[PDB]
RNA sequence: UGCUUUUAGUACGAGAGGAACCAAGCAGCGGCGCCACUGGUGUACCGGUUGUCUGACAAGGCAUCGCCGGGCAGCUACGCGCUCAGGAAUAAGAGCUGAAUGCAUCUAAGCUCGAACUCUGACCUAAAAAGAGACCUCUUUAAGGAUUCCGGUAAAAGACC
RNA sequence: AGGCUAAGGCGUGUCGGAGUAAUUCAGUUAAGGGAAUUCGGCAAAUUAGCUCCGUAACUUCGGGAUAAGGAGUGCCUGCU
């Protein structure tokens, strides 16, 4: 069973869920939701998002 | 054919102009029909990852220009789930240009394959960097 | 499951075995024995079938130092030695140690976990071993103590037994009082060698036979029966008895540490970028998964199968195909092939994790300087760089007159031979002005003429290449052509120092997306305007159209361009290149049609323009500086400061690493002369000094006129300066 | 029909539009030198001449190639073997559309005495050649030495289809007499 | 109803070429259902922001839900699950026995096989089947039903639960 | 112009309602494909203001022209 990361929020995708998207150069980024895919799709980014573990991070650098 | 092990949404239709992204030449072909597929009264011909279609080269080489040839789409926007249960997509749709059997015409594959195409036809997958 | 492809397996097990890895190395001054040892040491635990090394020297696996009997330059090989009842990985780093070596050496030393100081058993410790000793210390590599040539001592000089032990005991001393010098904390935690300790071993790498402290112990073979052996011409029994690879390995594997280890304290010391970032903590503690760290420090550009980098494992496995970076130079290459080194060979494997020395081919991004990476932007262990061009050409003629012939071919193949140098081969003349790097390099280069080749042939007073370069921001300066139908109102300005070194840094090209080179120079300073009206980037001069709406200026250009060019390579001064300058065209009055617009019209009104405007704006040189490392003794500084300083000296460090006084200065380049000669003769031989290009400066305005005037008659000018006025003529 | 183009025309005039044109009906753009940025900037995609006559090219400016089976392929009838034959060999083209002006001489005295070595060192060879090449094909290949008629060309191909005998002729002649 | 694997590079054939029974998976179309997953919508809801009004802030109105971004439930497909048969009796046809017609004959009686057909069989509907049904339980001023009340697995009104 | 508001004029011309089913008039949005629909891109969608750059064939020399094709644009602070 492959333990996978969102890479919007870090959060861990539930087996049998989730998706994984790749990019034209071979990059692949796995989403848990609809949520964060369309964040990343925005060009919005996780260490500027709070709700993420990225932003999260970014805010508690301080 | 040997069967895949995901299940996938014939997304693409009739008439949709995918970039080829193979050294063969050819840069954008037009999907005239797909093989193997008998449709119903009204739909258009579908293809999804793994399927081959007869295309017609629009932009490229003028030896590839204007010729009828067969191509496997590599690349599906279109969502697609594996068997256990996570759901993969590509950032574009791509083919690339082969025989009946399935060999390609080009020699190297720029971008990512589906490893459905990779394993259905296992020279797609020789000739790809990068089996996603 | 031939012997051979068992070890082959056991390769790989051990490739991914970080653990019971040993990326150990070579040590020692010249003639010591490190060829010898190296290459008996591969027969020695017979890795393959004997016969294949020895004859065709494997260590040695390039071509000059095939032919020496002590190591050159880097590469590696490998072993893989029992120890109580246990194999180990043994990489052997070759050494690019030897004095002719500057950046190589630390190159080497920074994929070297631990090395074997060599010393000669009569010649003791030599000058080269406390230059590489302390150099590779300082960049935390542990050795051990391999005193070889004991042969020599115990026939040869006809020492007794006991008189061996005591000079090899002085010998041991002097290592130690030298390690003690070189770092106290080091001395502190305990890497300082000892033969009771295991870490000094006792042989005769040309007759194969070694022994140590412990395994002497083991196997019962003291001193005495050695010397007794040596007496009695059974250097064949010592062999056999007591093996040079097995005491070699001994040291190699039980008191020398394993990648892990190694890279912990070589991060903290070597690498600058904060320990936290991810990169860092995957190199420091053995991490392969992390971001890919392959510093290239050698390209075996295999004629078969093409170029192929050498680089240590640091970070990154290295399964099968990876697009990814390097230090610096992070382009968008891929990795292909990632081949192992088996014996001196490539045995190709797939995926290899941590502290393992692989070559990769298909490698655009990688070369020395480059860490090879996937994470773009990747910090510095040493900041490097990589630009390097002839700043001091020398006018090699050829006297003897029936020499001729063979000097052109001797220097045709000069180019190949040594990449740094741009010898003008002529015919008018005969003066082939060969453009070095460095006056010392030139001298290197010109004697080694007259000693391969020994074409009876001398050099000229070496010569500086200076650089022109304006002084203000100009006013409009009209450049017409001959016809009249063509103006040209254009100015000149300096180039910000910023954007200068960006654009010989290559990033910033004229071949790049509007966008991509706009966004860099619009943040290094180039005004937003200014950036977004470039239209070419040569050396470190540039051709802003400034102008908006001129009819048929889109095509037009080239030609202008042209001019500009050609200008930009012979500045209406010193004929020297010009550097530092950026033009702004503000008004292009141009005729209608393209007959009164040839490019016999164009060219010469851009050319006198652009001239005029550089004369105008106070034109000046730039001398090269060269940035000097003088590794000498503490106490020696006096007269060695005071030179620099009066050989303007800008001292920018100095190092006093206890007994070592290694002054890191910058001196220009046209001052180094004769700067060689006092700095040894000064301080009683002691000063192993070095440079490397510090860059172009706005030569000191004090005596610019001499400078020029100097250039002229050199380059056979006019004594006339040569006044604007004119070039902006009627 | 005619799919590829080596435009390096020496006056830069109007070789934007009839570049643009020819992307549009597709038609290859070959050039190099000059042509090349001013089209590869303006937005129409241009291929280097680098990879088709067999070694690349030298000067731009006025220089560039001069390949003997390169120039034999467009030269005349690329569709009758013994002269068709030099536009295919090794990766060579088999192009069917040249465009290539010649900056006329001139001689510029010079402020300082008359600058006869650039003007001889100005007159272009490449050019002529490449041209009379082209022009050589009465048949097939057509050639545009003057740039004030690219109009009737791009007309008569967005048109028509193919190219016209009456056209090939003029364009032939008059790129001789260019030339001349 | 096709493709692929296997049978099998086998039978057949001098070669070239090249099958069939059985078995497996997948696919196209069709049918039925479902919403864990994925996509759409989601004028519940949350946020950003333009113009303006309520004096400012805050909180609000309006501009298609003002527009833009996100989206739970619900619904939905572009998603998902299930969707062989076997037997009987036959058509063409192939045979058995068998005289007329000593023999022979699939035929004149008689008999055995034999299709995506028909029937049966695994599905839906069906006491308004006028032969208008069977059984059991409860109770005969009761059993029980409806109405009112709070609802939804249902629902145009009714009905249903 | 359009939007939001004064003053002034009005709520003036059938209600209620439990998902208010199907269907229909008029709208919003819609994965992947993008005219394969159709007699025909009908309908719908795209673009859109202003500033700057740049603007072809052809031409009756007036034009074509807003041709085409690119860049910018909000708020705040201080200014010329």
């Amino acid at each position: 069973m492959e333990q996978r990361k969102c890479y919007f929020c870090g959060k861990m995708l539930e087996p049998g869920t989730g998706k994984l998207y790749v990019k034209k150069d071979g990059s692949t980024y796995f989403m848990c939701s609809s949520k964060c895919m369309s964040n990343f799709a925005l060009g919005r980014l996780p260490r500027r998002t709070e709700w993420t573990e990225k932003g999260k991070i970014q805010l508690k650098k301080a | 054919m040997k069967g895949m092990r995901s299940n996938i949404p014939r997304a693409l239709n009739a008439g949709a102009q995918i970039a080829c992204v193979d050294n063969t030449g050819a840069k954008v072909v037009e999907i005239i029909s797909v093989k193997k597929y008998r449709g119903v009264k009204n739909r258009m011909p579908c293809a999804g990852i793994g399927d081959m279609c007869v295309v017609s080269v629009k932009k490229g080489t003028p030896e590839m220009r204007k010729q009828v040839l067969l191509a496997v789409v590599v690349r599906q926007k279109q969502e697609f789930r594996r068997p256990d249960g996570l759901h993969v997509s590509f950032e574009d749709n791509a083919m690339v240009i082969t025989d009946e059997e399935g060999i390609p015409k080009g020699t190297d594959i720029k971008g990512p394959v589906a490893r459905e195409v990779a394993e259905r036809f296992p020279k797609i997958g020789t000739t790809a960097s990068i089996i996603v | 499951m031939g012997r051979r492809k068992k070890m082959v397996e056991r390769v790989t097990t051990l490739m991914n075995d970080p653990q019971r890895i040993r990326n150990i190395g070579i040590v020692a001054h010249i003639d010591h024995g490190k060829t010898t040892l190296s290459d008996n040491l591969l027969a020695g635990a017979g890795m393959i079938s004997k016969e294949l090394a020895g004859k065709q020297l494997f260590m040695d696996s390039d071509e000059e130092e095939q032919a020496r009997g002590i190591t050159i330059d880097s590469s590696n090989v490998s072993m893989v030695h029992t120890f109580d009842n246990e194999d180990y990985l043994i990489n052997l780093i070759d050494t690019p140690g030897h004095v002719d070596f500057g950046g190589d050496v630390t190159r080497a030393m920074r994929a070297v976990d631990g090395a074997v100081v060599v010393v000669d058993a009569v010649e003791g410790t030599m000058p080269q071993t406390e230059t590489v000793l302390r150099q590779a210390l300082r960049e935390h590599v542990r050795p051990v103590l391999f005193v070889n040539k004991v042969d020599r001592l115990i026939n040869e000089l006809q020492v007794d037994s006991q008189e061996m032990q005591i000079r090899l005991g002085k010998v041991i001393d002097h290592v130690n009082k030298l390690i003690k010098n070189m770092n106290p904390e080091k001395f502190k935690a305990g890497w300082k060698v000892d033969a009771a300790a295991g870490t000094v071993a006792f042989g005769s790498a040309l007759y194969n036979w070694a022994i140590s402290v412990p395994m002497m112990k083991k196997t019962g073979v003291s001193f005495k029966d050695v010397y007794d052996y040596c007496k009695a011409g059974d250097m064949k029994s010592l062999a056999e008895k007591c093996p040079l690879h097995e005491a070699v390995l001994d040291m190699v594997i039980h008191f020398l540490p394993n990648p892990i280890e190694a890279q912990k304290g070589r991060v903290k010391v070597i690498w600058h970028g904060d320990e936290n970032t991810e990169i860092g903590k995957a190199m420091t503690h053995a991490n392969a998964e992390g971001d890919l760290a392959f510093m290239v420090t050698d390209i075996s550009v295999d004629p078969h199968a093409g170029e192929v980098a050498t680089g240590r494992l640091f970070s990154g496995s290295l399964t099968r195909g990876m697009e990814v970076f390097t230090s610096g130079s992070a382009r968008k290459s891929r990795v292909q092939q990632v081949g192992i080194f088996m014996g001196p060979e490539r045995l190709e494997v797939d995926k290899i994790p941590a502290g393992n020395i692989a070559a990769v081919t298909g490698l655009k991004e990688a070369i020395v300087g480059s860490t090879v990476t996937t994470l773009d932007g990747m910090t510095p262990f040493e900041s490097i760089r990589h630009v390097s061009e002839p700043v001091v050409t020398v006018a090699v003629e050829a006297k003897h007159t029936k020499d001729l012939p063979k000097l052109i071919e001797v220097l045709r193949q000069v180019a190949k031979e040594d990449p740094t140098l741009q010898i003008t081969l002529d015919e008018e003349t005969g003066e082939h002005l060969m453009a070095g790097m460095g006056e010392l390099h030139l001298e290197v280069i010109a004697h080694r003429i007259e000693r391969d080749k020994n074409v009876e042939i001398t050099t000229s007073k070496p010569i500086v290449v200076y650089r022109e370069t304006i002084k203000k921001k100009t006013e409009p300066i009209e450049g017409k052509s001959p016809n009249r139908h063509n103006r040209f109102y254009i100015y000149a300005e300096p180039l910000d120092t910023e954007i200068v070194s960006a654009i010989k840094e290559g990033e910033v090209s004229m071949n790049l997306p509007e966008l991509e080179r706009r966004q860099k120079l619009i943040d290094l300073g180039m005004e937003k305007e200014e950036a977004k009206g470039i239209v070419g980037i040569f050396n470190s001069n540039i051709f802003i159209d400034m102008t908006k709406g001129i009819q048929y200026l889109n095509e037009t250009m080239e030609l202008v361009l042209d001019g500009f060019e050609e200008v930009m390579r012979a500045g209406p001064l010193t004929r020297e290149p010009v550097a530092n300058v950026k033009c702004v065209l503000v008004d292009a009055k141009l005729h209608e049609d393209a007959i009164h617009r040839g490019p016999a019209q164009i060219i010469p009104a851009a050319r006198q323009a652009i001239q005029a405007g550089m004369l105008m704006a106070e034109d000046s040189l730039l001398e090269p500086y060269q940035k000097v490392f003088v590794q000498v003794p503490q106490l020696l500084m006096g007269g060695a400061t005071k030179e620099l300083q009066g050989r303007r000296g800008i001292i920018l460090n100095m190092t006093t690493e206890g007994d070592l006084a290694i002054i890191e200065a910058r001196v220009p380049v046209a001052e180094m002369f004769g700067f060689a000669g006092e700095i040894r003769s000064a301080t009683e031989g002691r000063a192993m000094w070095s440079t490397e290009f510090g860059g172009f400066d706005v030569v000191p305005s004090s005596i610019l006129n001499d400078i020029v005037g100097q250039i002229r008659e050199r380059k056979g000018l006019k004594k006339e300066l040569p006044k604007a006025s004119d070039f902006l003529s009627m | 029909m005619v799919k590829r183009a080596l435009l390096s025309v020496s006056d830069k005039t109007g070789i934007t539009e009839f570049a643009r044109g020819l992307e549009a009906l597709g038609v290859k753009i070959i050039s190099t030198g000059g042509t090349a940025k001013i089209l590869r900037d303006a937005g129409i995609e241009v291929t280097d001449v680098s990879e088709v006559t067999g070694y690349p090219e030298m000067m731009g400016g006025r220089v560039k190639t001069l390949h003997p089976r390169i120039h034999g392929g467009l030269l005349c009838l690329r569709e009758s073997k013994e002269q068709m034959e030099e536009a295919e060999k090794e990766d060579i083209s088999l192009i069917d559309l040249v465009a290539v002006n010649l900056y006329p001489f001139e001689i510029t005295i010079s402020k300082e005495g008359v600058e006869l070595e650039e003007a001889i060192e100005n007159i272009d060879i490449g050019g002529p050649t490449l041209l009379r090449s082209a022009a050589k094909n009465y048949r097939s290949v057509t050639v545009i030495s003057n740039p004030s008629d690219y109009g009737h060309v791009l007309k008569e191909l967005r048109s028509s289809g193919i190219i016209s005998d009456k056209t090939r002729a003029n364009l032939a002649v008059k790129a001789f007499r260019h030339t001349a």
